[PDB]
């Protein structure tokens, strides 16, 4: 009865659920547990998804019969569960194609997975073109073929509601690097629904320039120039396209991320950072949602020509104004953050090309690779905006990295569990070691004393200056 | 226009980061995550016509670094519990070895409206208020009744440098 006390409590969180799911031995308890998913709120059991598929596929068929009840209802309730499970089932599985093909099955999904084929498709053709400008000519071109067959039965599941697609400006399109297989930036119109899978997709509307500019003044002119602007139910949206990259990789750190975030705010640390959603689609490929009103520091120092201190000044005001100080403390809680999450993860790889600056002052690191088992910088420019080595907002930098830390150790199970979980029959070149999770637990320094910590976060730093 | 640097001090307990919450948030909260270090939190106003802003920090291990620059320091103690008066002697012998020794500070008597827990009596402070060189008032982050005068008097006093 001891374990079922538990159970009953106030106590009882889907992550207990999943915890005790992974590791009891007991058919008695992971059957109860299979049956008590449907309590739980939608929304709150959809963030454990990638861990449920994943056990489902390595783990002994007692697990999978326990999970694949609960999953089956939701595919059956929701075609963008649906989606999202056909495609993480796929990604993971290279157990999985019994399900896969019986989930896309019935028990009409074609528009959704050709509209999607065709994206992958153009991305692999402007590998034969060697620059960036030359690539996005031919995406334009290529995206217009897409107008042709616009109002269709089709809509992006990296959007937080139901929706259908209407228009995507190709003229707006733009390519990120000169890479082999190059992401591409795509901006997405599209029409709000109630819900996607009970309502009529929308009839064709007829049709009738792409610079700088920050986002909401690029919804503005977008809009004006649209066939379904005039309409109150049109929103733009916005996709990076990765043809030639895995992003399984990248999926792990956004829920850690997202984790560290609610830790981070249910205790009172304001450390700042930024999960960007993630979209397997397979270990190829995948799509990400981008952050608004931010570039890249490596483009920030290329238009300019300044240093980044000189670029605050420049686009916030002086020192002495409200919106740098402002700029300056959204910049300092962004670092100690960023910090934090590149030790947890040992996150390498690190430079200007792989940190954006957002309009508010805040820094985004973005490419996860390099982390964990597979084998972050302090530098002096971003030294001289904190004000400085002696600088108070420097010394606070440090503070709130450690407060940050004291935090992330109050719930540090709930941080191992999303990676440990993941490991399972895992090629993933972040699991190449003995020793990743374990390793990564040690990283926590769970025994320290707090004034082992305060030494510690010193050490950190030390570290972090040298380059 | 101008900055001020100004330093919450006291026992832990007495009030410190409510009332800077209040102050600068309008924000109050019964549940307490103890304070690691220290935190700011900023706001402006303004005094005899000119726009001031306001630095406020809201202090074990003692970093002595974080008393420089200071113009004001606002030292609390908790009205309800005498001890943290008690070290309001213990917290005027360090601020004069790590700070200015000619900077503005106001003695604050923090959670007023515990009326029937009140174990610090308004006129024993005030007299050991104007029988020192400390400004002196007692607040509620609770009810917020007398926060914004506070600051407003310090902000107001400190800005009598010329
Ligand atoms: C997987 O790596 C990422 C990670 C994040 C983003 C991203 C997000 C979520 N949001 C934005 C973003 N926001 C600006 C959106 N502009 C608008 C809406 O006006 C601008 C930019 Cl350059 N990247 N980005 C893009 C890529 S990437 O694969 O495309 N590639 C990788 C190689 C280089 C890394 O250094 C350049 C970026
Ligand atoms: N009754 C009452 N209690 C307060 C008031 N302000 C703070 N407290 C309580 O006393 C504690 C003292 O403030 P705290 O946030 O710990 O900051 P610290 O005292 O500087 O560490 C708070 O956690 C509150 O529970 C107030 O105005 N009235």
């Amino acid at each position: 009865s001891w374990l079922l006390r538990l159970f009953e409590s106030k106590l009882f969180d889907i992550s207990m659920a999943i915890s005790y799911l992974y590791n009891s031995k007991e058919p008695g308890v992971q059957a109860y547990i299979g049956n008590r998913l449907f309590c739980f709120r939608n929304e709150d059991v959809d963030f454990y998804l990638p861990q449920l598929l994943n056990m489902y596929i390595h783990m002994d068929e007692d697990v999978g019969d326990a999970i694949k009840p609960y999953i089956v209802h939701r595919c059956r309730q929701s075609i963008n569960f649906s989606l999202q499970c056909a495609l993480l089932l796929g990604a993971y599985s290279s157990r999985g194609t019994k399900l896969r093909k019986l989930i896309l099955s019935d028990e009409r999904l074609a528009p959704e997975r050709e509209f999607i084929k065709s994206l992958m498709a153009i991305g692999k053709r402007l590998a034969t073109l060697p620059t960036k400008e030359q690539k996005t000519q031919r995406l334009i071109s290529e995206l217009s073929l897409l107008n042709h067959k616009l109002p269709a039965r089709v809509w992006l599941p990296t959007a937080g509601f139901d929706h259908h697609v209407v228009r995507v400006p190709h003229t707006q399109a733009v390519v990120l690097n000169s890479k082999d297989k190059a992401p591409y930036l795509i901006y997405v119109e599209v029409l709000e629904c109630e819900n996607f899978d009970t309502t009529s997709v929308p009839a064709r509307i007829p049709e009738n320039v792409a610079l700088k500019e920050p986002w909401q003044e690029k919804v503005r002119r977008i809009r004006e120039g649209s066939p379904y602007g005039h309409l109150p139910n049109w929103r733009l949206l916005s996709v990076i396209v990765k043809c030639g990259d895995d992003l399984r990789q990248e999926l792990l750190a956004f829920q850690v991320l997202k984790q560290l975030q609610s830790i981070w705010e249910q205790e009172r640390v304001p450390l700042w950072i930024k999960p960007y959603k993630i979209l397997v689609i397979s270990a190829d490929s995948g799509m990400i949602e981008p952050v608004v009103n931010a570039v890249s520091i490596h483009q920030v120092k290329k238009q300019s020509q300044l240093s980044l201190l000189d670029y605050f000044l420049q686009e916030h005001g002086s020192y002495t104004t409200e919106a740098f100080l402002s700029a300056q403390r959204n910049f300092v809680q962004s670092c100690a953050g960023y910090c934090l999450v590149c030790y947890l993860l040992q996150v390498k790889d690190r430079h200007n090309g792989n940190i954006l600056l957002d309009a508010e002052g805040h820094i985004i690191h973005i490419d996860f690779g390099f982390i964990l088992s597979s084998s972050f910088k302090l530098t002096t420019e971003f030294v001289d905006v904190m004000g400085g080595l002696d600088g108070d907002m420097f010394n606070y930098y440090k503070m709130l990295m450690l407060q940050g830390l004291i935090a992330a150790r109050k719930h540090m199970d709930k941080v191992v569990q999303i990676v440990e979980i993941m490991q399972q029959g895992s090629q993933l070149p972040c699991f190449h070691g003995s020793s990743t999770i374990r390793n990564l637990k040690e990283r926590f320094h769970m025994s320290m004393t707090e004034e082992q910590l305060q030494l510690l976060v010193e050490q950190m730093v030390d570290g972090s200056m040298r380059s | 226009d101008y900055l001020f640097k100004v330093v919450l001090i006291g026992d832990s307990g007495v009030g410190k980061s409510n009332l800077l919450s209040r102050f600068t948030r309008n924000e109050f909260n019964l549940e307490s995550k103890s304070t690691i270090g220290v935190e700011f939190a900023t706001r402006s106003i303004q005094v005899d016509g000119k726009t001031i802003k306001a630095q406020i920090w809201d202090t074990r291990a003692i970093t002595s670094a974080y008393y420089r620059g200071a113009v004001g320091a606002l030292l609390v103690y908790d009205i309800a519990k005498h001890l943290t008066y008690e070290n309001v002697e213990r917290w005027l012998k360090e601020l004069r070895d790590h700070a200015d020794s000619n900077i503005v500070i106001m003695l604050v008597g923090n959670k007023s409206d515990l009326r029937h827990l009140r174990a610090v009596p308004t006129d024993e402070a005030r007299a050991f208020a104007e029988k020192n060189g400390l400004s002196f008032i007692e607040t509620s982050a609770l009810d917020s009744t007398n926060v914004e005068a506070a600051f407003q008097t310090i902000l107001t006093e400190i800005y009598r440098i010329v």
